[PDB]
Formats: structure tokens, C-alpha cells, sequence
């Protein structure tokens, strides 16, 4: 798609985490 | 005589290591260890098409 | 995001 999602490290390794426990899901904000 | 150094040592990042891009502003690679980043955020980030990532300084701004 | 891992 068109969109780009921007990741610090910290929210790359806590979405990594959360991935591994079936969590994918974040919410668009801005 | 590095052609990428590292954002946060400045050793050279080989193809051969595990590194990013920062594609969110400043554009230097960094070793995915001197990140601090772990291996399982780095396949993540890897397998995102849609997804960049930023250093701290640059995600800091 | 671009890696050293992708393909
Ligand atoms: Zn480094
Ligand atoms: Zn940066």
C-alpha cells in the first residue's frame, strides 16, 4: 500500500512480543 | 574506510551482519545489536513491507 | 523496513 508505518526500536521489540502471542493489532493515530 | 558506517559505533555494516536502515530520517544503517533491537523485532521489521524504522536520535526529533 | 535480510 500507499501508508508507511514508523517503528522506533522499543515499539519494534514490544510489537515483536506481542506478535509471538498472537497480538498483531496497533492503532493508527495522527 | 567504511562506506556504511554504523550510526552508532561507525564500524562498517557488512551485508553479512544484521542491520537497518533508518529510512525514517536520517539514512544510516546501524547494526541491529548496537540498536538494541532484537532478533525477533528485526524479522519483524523485515517482513513489514509497509513498516520503517527510525533511531532514537531521529524518532527522538 | 530495509534490512540487511531482505531479500
Ligand atoms: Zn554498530
Ligand atoms: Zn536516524
Amino acid at each position: 500500500g500507499a501508508m508507511v508505518y514508523v517503528f522506533s526500536t522499543e515499539m519494534a521489540n514490544k510489537a515483536a512480543e506481542a506478535v509471538l502471542k498472537g497480538q498483531v493489532e496497533t492503532i493508527v493515530s495522527f | 574506510m567504511a562506506v556504511y558506517p554504523c550510526g552508532i559505533c561507525t564500524n562498517e555494516v557488512n551485508d553479512d551482519q544484521d542491520a537497518i536502515l533508518c529510512e525514517a530520517s536520517c539514512q544510516k544503517w546501524f547494526h541491529r545489536i548496537c540498536t538494541g533491537m532484537t532478533e525477533t523485532a528485526y524479522g519483524l521489521l523485515t517482513a513489514e513491507a509497509s513498516a520503517v524504522w527510525g533511531c532514537d536520535t531521529c524518532m527522538a526529533d | 523496513a530495509r534490512t540487511k535480510q531482505t531479500a
